[PDB]
């Protein structure tokens, strides 16, 4: 049913950037261009 | 009201500051009847028996005490400057500028941080303290 | 998917009731060899045959209501109201998500590039460890 | 919930003492920080068995909307009670309008389905006590957006 | 024999992954109104 | 019983030794569970003509009024002002309610007289406590004042009677002054336990206040002993006192935040300050993440 | 010469009559003058409707999806949490005015609809749980690992919830002492604490979140299991 | 506890009363640290000339609370042992 | 003081009395309070009763005399609570206090003596 929900596919990643924008203003408050994914997406083993 | 003192000339004000050894002279410039002055007092006067262990909170307008606008620059609604020995603690919260507090904050809990930060700080010897919150974005969600 | 799951949830308990009796006919339990190819799969999960709590989580009758009726006892919210990882198992599996992450980000020492891991002049990464919050103080997680 | 009638409910299915205990225990003080009420009207919905007397009361009150005619061909007979969405022969399916029924804690759905002579008999019944002379049914009317 | 003398030692022990040891299934008046 | 008792109450009423004060102590606490023998006949006999007055009036002498002001006639639940005396707008109101539906049948004219003369001694038996009542806290508070104030005369009565009088209720102590009267129900209870100012709390409250109520009125029955306080300001200073601890019983600033200076000395005393909560922990793979491995499944958390 | 004493202490009794009035508790203070008093009474009238319609207003403001920070949703909901505290006690007083809701004949025919059902179902009663029963270990462990999977630690539980841990590592320790406690109150508990309240904010609504005294809960989960597992014996509960 | 030394022969048994762990009230979470403070306590007690530098542990669930317990002397070693030595037979001679 | 405090002892007497009452605090053949003395005093237990004059209101403690006239015990009152229930070895008054028999202790000769001075008092 999410797949099958565009409006739901839109609020994923609505929710997803303010979720790594909350991480980024944490980093640095100025919003930053081309924040890499490699931040957010490594697993917590790895660092991420 | 308010019921926190005020300082009515540039006498009882640097002489408020230097009254305190041990406590941090939380000192508001500002108007009471301003509706940002009159919420910041209002966490000042929910603290001032808190914090009074180890700080002291005063009220000064700046229509009564004018002196001190050019020095410290009290061009805002309400500024907080916290002092602790005479020395002006100035305090990185993220706002751009470290002298004042310079609004309302409307955590009571953020500002007896505030004021616990200047004064871990300030007995430390610090005349800049780093406080324990970033104030530049509004974190609104 | 949810039509995927009931399918095969159908049909590996149906295999799970046909390797059963025929376990009951040779008079031996239902081994790990024999339901492996099933594992992961069926919607109370075939996982739960082999655990040892599974004849207490006999007794325990509507608990479905009962996680459901936790959001008026617990205040933390759950997401996993309406499934208990006791009595369906866990029905979802990230394992190869997490590896196939750590390979789209560039594999283990494209992601590394991206850290003080070279910085830091270990060798390899393979026998390193974190400390989750032990920091200077030792953490000192307990204090006043 | 009424705590007299759901404790006269209660002593059908329950031990007495069981069921004396679930009421006396709805009818307590709840107490926020400063403020307490003594909860006499409801069920308190976070004690460990209000899933019980929430599933109970429900199925009191499917009864009243299935009939205990309709709520038997649903449940089967006793000794060879039914599935959730089955009868016994499909002349039970078809004795009724109501053909499905799902009891969430408080949520009905409840599947029926009607011939031509059924629904305008219904409708009928319905315009005889709900008249409609504007067609002002379609105003209220919920869909799903 | 009375073979007074024997050593204890106490471990933590026993950590498992909650599983079956040996990977098995092991399986083991009415109302009236008058 | 009634007579030999009531009649020496009336002459020592008309008046205005002690056994007389006892006896009728004992023999209203008699009558009221003969009251309830008679009520639960009543009971039996009126609920042909009334099933429901039982559990709408539960009350004994409110039931036993109320079938005296019905019997066979349930037409007086209308516009009654006799029965307006006796219960409440509520009740009268529920018992015309289950009197338009009774599924009741009419009583014999026997049936009622009879139910008619037991509800007219049950009237006398209340009256005749209630007299009991008045004389007993009347001689009761000339006899001892300060243990009357403090428990209540029938009560006071009690005990001054099962110790044997005042002077002998004196030299006992208050050990024994709360288990006087004692005999599965409480054990160690005594007629100070069964008191309506020791149920007047609620029930794990009830032993110590006991202990309370059996300590002080122990000192008004010493008080009293002697014949001082006759107007009985001790009892009313004591009682002041008992249900002062009765409603006593029933229902700072930041720290300035200096660093410790520090713990410069080691082992002793110390290491038990950290073994009680900062103890000899896992020290290792406990507080690790074991960086390449994922050990668990992915993301479980 | 009065109000450089008085003042600071009329300013205590207008912050607590405003606390009395969001506690539902009787404000009378009897050494205070009746036109001061009223008019704080007055002043606690005029910040009540305040109160009222700012808690409903940042309500919609956040329901609505307004951004807001944690503060206002924190105070939100305090202020909500005690507006529907007083509208259910409202509630409850109603319901003790207006007497059962519910008509007699209105209950006996509920009654007797659910009676000839569970004489339709040949339904045996749930009998209490009998003291050699065979299952009640089990119902005890599952009800005590129930209550136990509501503690995730963040590592900071109250003097309640370690105090729930103990009782419930203790009803682990001795389970038929535990049985016994619980038999003995389902048999002649009838007077219970106070129920705690709080609400869950989820945005959209408020959910209640109760707080039960843990000796209650452990009784009350070894309840629901044994009442659950009789019910699920019995199929009290049809499919639907 | 035997504290035996390969090279001097120097046996330092230390005696572990019963009232030790006869109303102890705890696990092994008091044992195994338990018989490492103490092996500490005695190598505390010894001077630096007659510390060892190297200890070898028979039971493998000892080195780890060794590593937390000598963390004042990191200059020696705490390895396992492949082979086992019975200091049981020390118990069953009958002076000892 | 109460004229009804009779026999009161003097302040030399009630030195020796204080301080034998001390030494059955440490003996274990003391018995504080006027419940505990009235124990005792039916027990038949009991050596002495010392009392207390500032016991308000008297009466409370004057049962004892009675009892130790129907006990054959001696009987004393103190001059103030306070004193005799430090000398008791509490801080709280007590204001009736019980000198008990004992099998053959070290204060029978201390008691013996006090007995016949404190029934020279009662005159």
């Amino acid at each position: 049913a999410v797949v099958n929900t565009q409006e739901l596919l839109d609020l994923l990643v609505k929710c997803e950037n303010k979720i790594q924008t909350r991480i980024k203003i944490g980093l640095n408050s100025k919003m930053p261009s081309r924040f890499p994914p490699v931040v957010f997406y490594t697993p917590k083993e790895l660092g991420g | 009201s308010y019921m926190l003192p005020h300082l009515h000339n540039g006498w009882q004000v640097d002489q408020a500051i230097l009254s305190e050894e041990d406590r941090v002279v939380v000192i508001r410039f500002g108007h009471d009847w301003d509706p940002t002055c009159m919420k910041m007092d209002e966490v000042l006067y929910s603290i001032a028996e808190k914090v009074k262990n180890f700080a002291v909170i005063y009220l000064v307008d700046i229509t009564e005490v004018p002196d001190f606008n050019k020095m410290y620059e009290l061009y805002d609604p309400c500024t907080v400057m916290f002092f602790f020995r005479n020395k002006h603690i100035m305090i990185d919260l993220g706002t751009g500028n470290n002298n004042k507090i310079n609004w309302a904050m409307e955590d009571k809990q953020e500002m007896v941080d505030i004021i616990e930060t200047v004064y871990r700080g300030a007995r430390k010897g610090r005349g800049l303290v780093v406080s324990p919150k970033d104030y530049s974005t509004k974190y609104r969600y | 998917p949810w039509e995927s799951e009931f399918i095969d949830s159908q049909r590996v308990w149906a295999e799970y009731a046909l390797k059963r009796q025929e376990a009951i006919a040779q008079n031996r339990r239902l081994t790990l060899e024999d339901l492996e190819d099933s594992w992961d799969r069926g919607i109370p999960r075939i996982n739960t045959l082999f655990q040892k709590d599974r004849h207490t989580l006999a007794y325990d009758k509507g608990w479905r209501v009962r996680t459901d009726f936790k959001q008026y006892q617990v205040l933390k919210q759950n997401p996993f109201w309406w499934t208990h990882q006791r009595h369906d198992g866990k029905l979802w599996n990230l394992n190869n998500y997490r590896t196939d992450m750590i390979q789209a980000l560039g594999g283990v020492e494209g992601i590394l590039e991206h850290t003080l891991f070279k910085g830091t002049y270990f060798p390899t990464w393979e026998g390193l460890f974190w400390e989750k919050a032990s920091g200077f103080e030792e953490s000192m997680k307990w204090k006043k | 919930i009424d705590l007299t009638l759901l404790n006269r409910l209660l002593r059908l299915i329950v031990d007495h003492n069981i069921a004396d205990y679930m009421t006396a225990k709805n009818n307590v003080v709840i107490n926020y920080k400063d403020m307490n009420h003594t909860n006499s009207y409801g069920i308190i919905r976070g004690l460990q068995f209000a899933s019980f007397i929430v599933q109970y009361y429900g199925l009191v009150m499917d009864l009243l909307v299935l009939g205990l005619h309709r709520a038997s061909e649903m449940a089967g007979p006793p000794q060879m009670p039914n599935d959730f969405l089955s009868f016994q022969d499909i002349a039970t399916e078809a004795a009724h309008p109501i053909r499905l029924f799902c009891r969430y804690i408080d949520r009905i759905h409840i599947f029926f389905r009607f011939t031509a002579d059924e629904a305008r008999d219904l409708i009928q019944r319905y315009l005889t006590e709900h008249p409609d002379p504007n067609n002002e049914n379609i105003v209220g009317y919920n869909n799903k957006k | 024999d009375e073979t007074y003398g024997v050593n204890v030692q106490f471990e933590s022990d026993e950590e498992e992954g909650d599983e079956d040891v040996y990977g098995e299934v092991r399986e083991e008046c009415t109302l009236s109104a008058n | 019983m009634f007579a030999e008792i009531m009649m020496k109450i009336e002459e020592y009423i008309s008046k205005q030794e002690y056994r007389v004060i006892v006896d009728a102590n004992n023999l209203t606490v008699e009558i009221e569970n003969e009251l309830n023998i008679i009520h639960k006949f009543i009971r039996d006999k009126y609920s042909k003509r009334f099933p429901e007055l039982e559990s709408l009036v539960p009350n004994a002498l409110d039931y036993i009024r109320t079938v005296k002001e019905l019997g066979n006639s349930l037409d007086k639940c209308k516009n009654n002002e006799n029965l307006q005396q006796i219960l409440t707008n509520a009740t009268i109101m529920v018992v015309s309610v289950t009197a338009s539906t009774t599924q009741g049948q009419q009583l014999s004219e026997e049936e009622l007289e009879r139910l008619e003369e037991a509800c007219d001694m049950a009237l006398e038996l209340n009256a005749s406590k209630h007299r009991i009542y008045e004389y007993v806290e009347s001689r009761m508070s000339f006899i001892a004042p300060n243990l009357s104030i403090i428990i209540g005369a029938s009560t006071a009565a009690k005990i001054m009677g099962v110790a044997g009088g005042l002077t002998n209720l004196s030299k006992m102590p208050a050990c024994n002054i709360m288990l006087l009267g004692a005999q599965s129900v409480l054990p160690h209870t005594g007629y100070i336990y069964h008191s309506d100012i020791v149920q007047s709390l609620p029930p794990d409250l009830r032993r110590k206040a006991a202990r309370l109520v059996a300590a002080k009125c122990t000192l008004a029955a010493r008080v009293d002993s002697f014949h001082e306080s006759t107007e009985g300001k001790v009892g009313y200073e004591l009682k002041d006192e008992i249900e002062r601890k009765f409603d006593k019983w029933q229902e700072k600033p930041l720290p300035a935040p200096l660093d410790g200076q520090r713990k410069k000395r080691g082992g002793r005393r110390y290491r038990k300050m950290k073994e009680r909560l900062g103890l000899t922990e896992i020290r290792k793979q406990a507080n690790r993440m074991s960086f390449g491995e994922i050990e668990e499944d992915a993301y479980q958390e | 010469g009065i109000k450089q004493n008085k003042a600071r202490t009329i300013l205590q009794h207008l912050s607590e009559a405003w606390r009395c009035w969001k506690a539902n508790i009787p404000w009378k203070v009897p050494g205070l003058p009746t036109p001061i008093e009223n008019m704080i009474l007055r002043y606690v009238k005029a910040k009540a409707d305040w109160w009222t319609n700012t808690a409903h207003y940042n309500r919609e403001r956040i329901r609505r999806g307004a951004t807001v920070d944690k503060t206002v949703c924190k105070k939100n909901l305090g202020r909500l949490t005690r507006l529907y505290l007083k509208a259910e006690q409202e509630r409850q007083h109603n319901y003790l005015k207006d007497g059962p809701y519910i008509t007699a004949e209105e209950a006996v025919a509920v009654y007797t609809t659910t009676v000839h059902w569970l004489e339709s179902r040949r339904f045996s009663p749930i009998p209490f749980p009998p003291l050699s029963y065979k299952h009640d270990t089990k119902l005890l462990i599952l009800a005590l690992e129930r209550l136990k999977e509501a503690y995730s630690v963040k590592s900071r539980l109250n003097q309640s919830q370690r105090e729930e841990l103990g009782l419930i590592e203790q009803a682990y320790d001795n389970p038929h002492e535990a049985l016994s406690r619980i038999k003995r109150h389902l048999l002649t508990q009838r007077a219970f604490k106070e129920v705690g309240i709080e609400f869950m904010d989820l945005y959209s609504h408020l959910v209640p979140v109760y707080d039960v005294e843990p000796l209650e809960k452990i009784t009350d989960a070894y309840l629901d299991q044994y009442l659950w597992y009789e019910a699920d014996k019995r199929r009290l509960f049809p499919p639907w | 506890i035997f504290i035996f030394n390969p090279r001097t022969g120097q046996l330092f048994l230390k005696i572990i009363h019963t009232s030790v762990w006869a109303g102890q009230k705890r696990l092994g979470q008091l044992a195994k640290w338990k018989t490492a403070e103490e092996v500490a306590a005695l190598i505390r007690s010894l001077p630096v000339e007659e510390q060892p530098k190297q200890i070898i542990v028979t039971r493998k669930g000892m080195l780890d609370p060794l590593e937390v317990h000598l963390l004042d002397f990191p200059n020696i070693v705490i390895k396992g042992s492949e082979l086992q030595l019975p200091f049981q037979a020390c118990l069953k001679v009958e002076k000892f | 003081v109460n004229p009804k405090a009779y026999p009161l002892a003097d302040a030399h007497l009630t030195k020796k009395l204080l301080d034998l009452v001390q030494q059955s605090c440490n003996y274990k053949q003391l018995r504080k309070g006027a419940n505990e003395a009235t124990k005792t005093l039916n027990r038949g237990i009991s050596e002495f009763i010392v009392m207390a004059a500032d016991a308000e209101p008297l009466e409370i403690i004057l049962h004892l005399p009675l009892l130790c006239e129907d006990k054959n015990v001696p009987y004393v009152f103190v001059r103030s609570k306070q004193a005799l229930g430090r000398a008791c070895g509490v801080s709280r008054p007590v204001i009736a206090c019980s000198v008990t028999i004992k099998e053959g202790s070290q204060l029978k000769q201390q008691i013996q003596s006090i007995q016949q001075s404190i029934e020279r008092l009662l005159v």
